[PDB]
């Protein structure tokens, strides 16, 4: 095929170039602190008006 | 340290309205309920209302409900009180008081005073 | 030079017929397969 030709010869030819692929993925972040203040506001006891 | 510059009172007829003030200035206007609670000259104090961290209305007393109305502002950072229909038995001095606690989500309804300020003579006759 | 799969190494020695890289070259010699040497 990269000859173009249905004729090789007797010699070393080079085709393609080998490359091994990944097989999974990875998504990696810290730890969660400090965290938001959003337990006041939705969980409230009263409000005013 | 804390400062509850209080403002507004003087010689109204009865009838009439009015509105208090009460500015904060020391700590952080954001996480200490501040409430109004009058005294009577010689005749022990009497609680009339109050408001949490947030905008909050914790209720008012068996006699002043529908006519004054409290409100905050976190902006200016002042705890305001309009009055509504003053009658001869409202003549005491208005203290604004602050809170202790820093008033977590999740604990018990226990709101108690830390601070006191001088008080306006809102005189009504 | 790499991963030779295909061929056996031989423990002649002939003359280099396909270079195939550090001293190593290909042949195709007596059944007939490829050779390494």
């Amino acid at each position: 095929c990269t000859l173009k030709s249905f004729t090789v010869e007797k010699g070393i030819y080079q085709t393609s170039n080998f490359r091994v692929q990944p097989t999974e993925s990875i998504v990696r972040f810290p730890n969660i602190t400090n965290l938001c203040p959003f337990d006041e506001v939705f969980n409230a006891t009263r409000f005013a008006s | 340290e804390v400062q509850l510059v209080e403002s507004g009172g003087g010689l109204v007829q009865p009838g009439r309205s009015l509105r208090l003030s009460c500015a904060a200035s020391g700590f952080t206007f954001d996480d200490y309920a501040i409430h109004w609670v009058r005294q009577a000259p010689g005749k022990g104090l009497e609680w009339v209302s109050g408001i949490t961290w947030n905008s909050g209305t914790i209720g008012y007393a068996d006699s002043v409900k529908g006519r004054f109305t409290i409100s905050r502002d976190n902006a200016k950072n002042s705890l305001y009180l309009q009055m509504n229909s003053l009658r001869a038995e409202d003549t005491a001095l208005y203290y604004c008081a602050k809170h202790h606690q820093i008033a977590v989500a999740g604990d018990a309804e226990d709101y108690y005073f830390d601070y006191w300020g001088q008080g306006t003579l809102v005189t009504v006759s | 030079a790499g991963c030779l799969i295909g061929a056996e190494y031989v423990n002649n020695s002939y003359e280099c017929d396909i270079p195939i890289g550090a001293g190593i070259c290909a042949s195709y010699q007596t059944s007939q397969s490829i050779i390494a040497y």
